[PDB]
């Protein structure tokens, strides 16, 4: 069927979710940046620190990869579960990555065509 | 460093990991055909060894 | 050379016997020169341990003896022969090691 | 088992809790109006080292920790 | 433990291709019986069985000197959740069974 970007999205962070990674914090970002395991990005609307936005977009020039900026990404990052084994602490998240690949081995999609084709404008 | 520095010194003479096979006992333990128990278990369990009393 | 030999062992001499009866049976079942069954002496391992867990009372011991019995049948026979006769369903308790030279 | 009296030295098997800034940047350096980075950070041949881990190197030989290279400035 | 969470869903994994195993009663170990040169820390093997113990999920029957694994369906279920894995992965020994 019919499946556009914004569906793609809760897509890709599935599978990000299911090979766990969605790395946090400040430190050990640009990791898998460096050697072009992870080829895709995700970027949540409006920003609440400078620095971070601007850390994030010289890294993006660093690299050569061009960013997309989504609105209301917290609930399509939320609707897979970001509980951390059960409900003792709570989880904290503002860019979403999906590290280190991006479609699984043996659960392919058309949403990776569609995701691509708008990720490499 | 501990992961590359574990179980650093061999201790092969000794038996405190080779003590008695069945359980954390010590003092006693006989090396005959290889038992590796103290004479508690080996007693107790001596039935399905295949060790008989009748001298 | 095609002469087989069976070193069986067992704790008991009647099942032992058995097992070398039916043995030298299927052998004599067809045309097989066969020796006799070779007794090798029987191993007698001593334990002897005190019998008390803590040291106390009068000085006791157990003596657990274990009497190995082993008997050896060499049959000038390939082995397969041999193995078509081994399944009788063995007396349990009877191990048999398989020499061919 | 009896009490084996701690009570002159500091009876704490505890390990360090510090606290500090949640913006923590010190493998880059911001406000400098550059894209590319000017390598300070000792390039490192390990397999395990990408653009987000690298080290500081002080007056006092070369520290490590992660493949036990040595870079001594000294 | 200070031991990665890649390693323990490896161990998850090395578990689920089996249902039940046996871990020795030791902590000075450096390697698994089954997991043998496998960086897996017999230690953290009666920590993994430990956990799930608190979880209530699994059970042991300890015998001389030997930790003894269980698992119930919802312990089943668990692990294949935490695998972030389709149940698919049945033990093997039914199919050779």
């Amino acid at each position: 069927g019919v499946m556009d970007v914004n569906t793609a999205l809760q897509e890709v962070l599935k599978t990000a979710l299911i090979h766990d990674g969605l790395a946090r914090g400040i430190r050990e970002a640009a990791k898998a940046l460096d050697k072009r395991q992870a080829h895709l990005c995700v970027l949540a609307s409006n920003c609440d620190e400078p620095m971070y936005v601007k850390l994030v977009e010289a890294l993006c020039a660093e690299h050569q990869i061009n960013l997309i900026k989504v609105d209301d990404n917290k609930k399509l990052g939320e609707w897979v579960g970001l509980c951390k084994i059960d409900r003792e602490g709570k989880p904290r998240k503002v860019v979403g990555c999906s590290c280190v690949v991006v479609k699984d081995y043996g659960k392919e999609s058309q949403a990776k065509d569609v995701i691509e084709e708008y990720f490499k404008c | 460093g501990h992961q590359q520095l574990y179980w650093s010194h061999p201790r092969k003479f000794g038996q405190g990991s080779r003590s008695c096979r069945v359980c954390s006992n010590r003092h006693g333990l006989i090396r005959k055909y290889g038992l590796n128990m103290c004479r508690q278990c080996f007693r107790q369990y001596a039935k399905d060894i295949g060790f008989i009393k009748l001298d | 050379i095609h002469r087989i030999r069976i070193t069986l062992t067992s704790r008991n001499v009647k099942s032992l016997e058995k097992v070398c009866a039916d043995l030298i049976r299927g052998a004599k079942e067809k045309n097989l020169k066969v020796k006799g069954p070779v007794r090798m002496p029987t191993k007698t391992l001593r334990i002897t341990t005190r019998k008390t867990p803590c040291g106390e009372g009068s000085k006791t011991w157990d003596r657990f003896q274990m009497r190995i019995h082993k008997r050896l049948i060499d049959l000038h026979s390939p082995s397969e022969i041999v193995k078509q006769i081994t399944s009788i369903s063995i007396e349990p308790g009877v191990e048999v090691e398989v020499t061919i030279a | 088992k009896k009490r084996k009296k701690k009570s002159y030295t500091t009876p704490k098997k505890n390990k360090h809790k510090r606290k500090k800034v949640k913006l923590a940047v010190l493998k880059y350096y911001k406000v400098d109006e550059n894209g590319k980075i000017s390598r300070l950070r000792r390039e490192c041949p390990s397999d395990e080292c990408g653009a987000g881990v690298f080290m500081a190197s002080h007056f006092d030989r070369h520290y490590c920790g992660k493949c036990c290279l040595t870079y001594c400035f000294n | 433990m200070l031991m990665p969470k890649k390693n323990r869903i490896a161990i998850y994994e090395l578990l689920f291709k089996e249902g039940v195993m046996v871990a020795k009663k030791d902590v000075h170990m450096p390697k698994h019986p089954e997991l043998a040169d496998k960086n897996v820390p017999n230690l953290h093997v009666m920590k993994a069985m430990q956990s799930l113990k608190s979880r209530g999920y699994v059970k042991e029957q300890f015998a001389w000197r030997h930790f003894y694994w269980y698992l119930t369906n919802e312990g089943i279920q668990y692990l294949r959740d935490y695998l972030h894995l389709p149940p698919e992965i049945v033990p093997a020994t039914l199919r050779r069974s």
